[PDB]
């Protein structure tokens, strides 16, 4: 709004050459520049542009604090899990978002980059813990956790992988998350466009 | 979409080090990933190295980064060759892109 | 590593839609995290650009005119409109996210 020539950066969140694992997202920061939502929005939204709190139509006019950019690749049939109110492996062990989440979940397929023949097997995601996971917070350690009944300081009685091959269906299919999280008014906006 | 800006040339006697500039624009990253390429004259194009590692050529040639600006310090420890090549600065976190520099030495 | 391009050049009528290619006894996987096959164009007195290929069918980059293939042992790149633009030369490259090992290059005039 006063006098901000910067313009945000989606295209280094959006277009990035390499994501982040479930757990241990990429977590970047946007502020003191311009939006512009035109270009995240029927450009290349492909698969999913889910909102809550907004109207995407008019997100260009809103002025957030902050603008926070959560990176990570899951599964496709586990997309359904990044939003309020949701359970299962990764809203309850990798990513969680708060129930009373402002922000917007953007989703697309991306078996062409990430899936490999033999399988892509450098995607991970946390299947245990001994709590739930609150909203955004991140656990990267191991923990041997398969204690079965006996306490283990071997192997079990930790963390495993997805395996992405192109040709897995489609719920196997990886698809890259981009979750804009905001801080609306909680100090003087600093970015929106046309205002 | 991101640039990289590298100065446009140098030049030193045979027996001295050289260091090459590059900086990309960008605000924010987790990691890196970056190649320098060599153009011999008149021959395609070879890989001198990746994040400060080799190519499979060492000695001569070495080098180490510290952030998204002043991501270059490719660094030459002797000029004592023949290798009066232009040098690319490759950007790998968007879409890869090129930029270069040419390096010489005089008789 | 083969990384051969078959043909010196192509032709120079302006409009008239050309192609190249490029062999290898690496055809499969090279890379860590997808692929093996990349295209550059270099113009003269510049820095060289990206063209995107892979062992399956697929085709990217910013330019929207070119189109990539391939089958057996040998990777194809070609021009349908040729607006006297693509003058310089084209390489192979097989590297990803990886680095790589690179082709000679081949020539494309246009007059
Ligand atoms: C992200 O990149 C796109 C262009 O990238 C293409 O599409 C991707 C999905 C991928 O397949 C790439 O390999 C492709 O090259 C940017 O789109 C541009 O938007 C401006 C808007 O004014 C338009 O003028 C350009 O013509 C578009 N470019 C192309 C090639 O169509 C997009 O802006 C980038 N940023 C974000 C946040 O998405
Ligand atoms: C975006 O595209 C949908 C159709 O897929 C259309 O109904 C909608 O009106 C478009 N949004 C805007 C702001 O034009
Ligand atoms: C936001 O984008 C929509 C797209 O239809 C446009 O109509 C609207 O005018 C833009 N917002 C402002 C404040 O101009």
């Amino acid at each position: 709004f006063p006098n901000i020539t910067n313009l945000c950066p989606f295209d280094e969140v959006f277009n990035a050459t390499r994501f982040a694992s479930v757990y241990a997202w990429n977590r970047k920061r946007i502020s003191n520049c311009v939006a512009d939502y035109s270009v995240l929005y029927n450009l290349a939204p492909f698969f999913t542009f889910k909102c809550y709190g907004v109207s995407p139509t008019k997100l260009n006019d809103l002025c957030f604090t902050n603008v926070y950019a959560d990176s990570f690749v899951i599964r496709g049939d586990e997309v359904r899990q990044i939003a309020p109110g949701q359970t299962g492996n990764i809203a309850d062990y990798n990513y969680k978002l708060p129930d009373d989440f402002t922000g917007c979940v953007i989703a697309w397929n991306s078996n062409k980059l990430d899936s490999k023949v033999s399988g892509n097997y450098n995607y991970l995601y946390r299947l245990f813990r001994k709590s739930n996971l609150k909203p955004f917070e991140r656990d990267i350690s191991t923990e041997i956790y398969q204690a079965g009944n006996k306490p283990c300081n071997g192997v079990a009685g930790p963390l495993r992988s997805y395996s992405f091959r192109p040709t897995y269906g489609v719920g196997h299919q990886p698809y890259r998350v981009v979750v804009l999280s905001f801080e609306l008014l909680h100090a003087p906006a600093t970015v929106c466009g046309p205002k | 979409q991101v640039q990289l800006v590298q100065s446009g040339s140098e030049l030193k006697k045979p027996g001295a080090s050289v260091t090459v500039s590059c900086k990309a624009s960008g605000y924010s990253f987790p990691t890196h990933a970056m190649n320098w390429v060599r153009q011999a004259p008149g021959q395609g194009l070879e890989w001198m190295g990746w994040i400060p590692t080799y190519a499979g050529f060492t000695g001569r040639f070495v080098f180490s980064l510290d952030t998204s600006v002043s991501t270059a310090y490719l660094q030459i420890s002797s000029l004592k060759a023949d290798d009066t090549a232009v040098y690319y600065c490759a950007r790998g976190h968007v879409l890869e892109w090129f930029q270069g520099t040419l390096v010489t030495v005089s008789s | 590593v083969v990384m051969t391009q078959s043909p010196l050049s192509l032709s120079v009528t302006p409009g008239q839609p050309a192609s190249i290619s490029c062999k290898s006894s690496q055809t499969l996987l090279h890379s860590d995290g997808q692929t093996s096959f990349y295209w550059y164009l270099q113009k003269p007195g510049q820095s060289p650009q990206l063209l995107i290929y892979d062992i399956s069918s697929r085709f990217s980059g910013v330019p929207d005119r070119f189109s990539g293939s391939g089958s057996g042992t040998d990777f194809t790149l070609k021009i349908s409109r040729v607006e006297a633009e693509d003058v310089g030369v084209y390489y192979c490259m097989q590297g990803t996210q990886f680095p790589w090992t690179f082709g000679q290059g081949t020539k494309v005039e246009i007059k």
